[PDB]
């Protein structure tokens, strides 16, 4: 029953704006503070913003002060994050999160029901925001051609696409055993790259054919490549 | 602005063992203005502790935390599988509220050497005018592994990037790729290409290599 659902994610160019929304349900929304937290690629958690139960007290991470505004609508149970003048460094998963349902004054008196944003006990699944000037592009798929630990290995190098994601399968998709597809790396060019690999018996190379099926919907690309020893 | 520094960076433990996580604050924070979170890939972070030492709803008594001043700790008394994840401290003594950089608690298993493979640039990629050399380290444990590239025996620096999978859910191993990126012009200028791998499961470093065009 208790849930927070985010929406508004997406690709925006630098200097652009984007608005994130979080709908709360299954709890008394008006009593709680709320905040936003983000996690950039390969980075840790970063506190972005928070506002208290009646939105009177709102505060910001140093890196977003000025550009970002948090608001709430206690009538329809939404909290928002208005993000302006977006930068490449703002690329991240953004999480909406529920704050406390109390607060404490300088005198140490605790106020039940007057929530604020000290810490977060309920988290949205998060929405992805990508800030880049890169043009949508489909991947080049190159074979990685074939012993160690008893087997051979082969794969596909899926290079220079934008945006994420891609998906990889092998021999149409019946082959999952021993397949590793690596996390994408953003290259200097601002395009992504990854490899997909799979280990196979050395004797079986000649008998069976290996093809990787690469799909990149953003650019509606589909490519199948054979890897030959 | 308060900077939180967690240590150690990673712990390799097994169910039933104790994990102790530490967080140094760059300025004194009062004992009651601290929280801890647990975060596994693909899932929302989860609150464990607030108020320095108070367990969040649903959190069992095996988690405990405390501290004051410039050091705070979280202890997991006896680890279970779901406890392998990244853990973050968070201070709310002073705005802006901030998080530590995370400490990973990962599964300890028996040593497993990498199976190591090297792939030269394909003909296709070459025709298209770029050159990538890939070194694969497959299914190994522990995580620590040094990969060094040599081109005509000259050690390479600054022109490779490593990517690593999450610890495997079935066998708790890692796989890793190291990708050396060269202009086609430079690739063509040299002959021998080599990936040298050092790892606990190998009796000595292993080198995979090829000669361009052979």
């Amino acid at each position: 029953e208790v849930q927070l659902v985010e929406s508004g994610g997406g690709l925006i160019r630098p200097g652009g704006s984007l608005r994130l929304s979080c709908k709360g349900s299954g709890f008394i929304f008006e009593n709680f503070g709320f905040g936003w937290v983000r996690q950039g690629p390969g980075k840790g958690l970063e506190w972005v913003s928070g506002t208290n139960w009646n939105g009177g007290d709102s505060r910001y991470g140093d890196s977003v002060k000025g550009r970002f505004t948090i608001s709430r609508d206690n009538s329809n149970n939404f909290v928002y994050l208005q993000m302006n003048s977006l930068r490449p460094e703002d690329t991240a998963i953004y999480y909406c999160a529920r704050g406390t349902d109390y607060t404490i004054d300088d005198q140490g008196i605790r106020y039940q029901g007057s929530g604020t944003f000290w810490y977060f006990d309920v988290w949205g699944r998060g929405t992805l925001v990508t800030v880049s000037s890169a043009s949508t592009k489909g991947p080049s798929v190159f074979p990685l051609a074939p012993t160690s630990g008893g087997t051979a290995a082969l794969g596909c190098l899926v290079k220079d696409y934008f945006p994420e994601p891609v998906t990889v399968s092998w021999n149409s998709g019946a082959l999952t055993s021993g397949v590793h597809t690596f996390p994408a790396v953003l290259q200097s060019s601002g395009l992504y790259s990854l490899s997909s690999v799979v280990t196979v018996p050395s004797s079986s190379l000649g008998t069976q054919t290996y093809i990787c099926n690469v799909n990149h919907k953003p650019s509606n690309t589909k490519v199948d490549k054979k890897v030959e020893p | 602005e308060i900077v939180l520094t967690q240590s150690p960076d990673t712990l390799s433990l097994s169910p039933g063992e104790r994990a102790t996580l530490s967080c140094r604050a760059s300025q004194s924070v009062h004992s009651r203005y601290f929280a801890w979170y647990q975060h596994k890939p693909g899932q929302p972070p989860r609150l464990l502790i607030y108020g320095g030492s108070t367990r969040a709803t649903g959190i069992p008594n095996r988690f405990s935390a405390g501290g004051s001043g410039t050091q705070f700790t979280l202890t997991v008394n006896r680890l279970e599988a779901e406890d392998f994840a990244v853990y973050y401290c968070q201070q709310y003594g002073r705005s802006p509220y901030t998080f530590g950089q995370g400490t990973k608690v990962e599964i300890r298993r028996t040593v497993a050497a990498p199976s190591v493979f090297i792939f030269p640039p394909s003909d296709e990629q070459l025709k298209s005018g770029t050159a990538s050399v890939v070194c694969l380290l497959n299914n190994f444990y522990p995580r620590e592994a040094k990969v060094q590239w040599k081109v005509d025996n000259a050690l390479q620096s600054g022109n490779s990037q490593e990517s690593v999978t999450e610890q495997d859910s079935k066998d708790s191993t890692y796989s890793l790729s190291s990708t050396l990126t060269l202009s086609k012009a430079d690739y063509e200028k040299h002959k021998v290409y080599a990936c040298e791998v050092t790892h606990q499961g190998l009796s000595s470093p292993v080198t995979k290599s090829f000669n361009r065009g052979e």
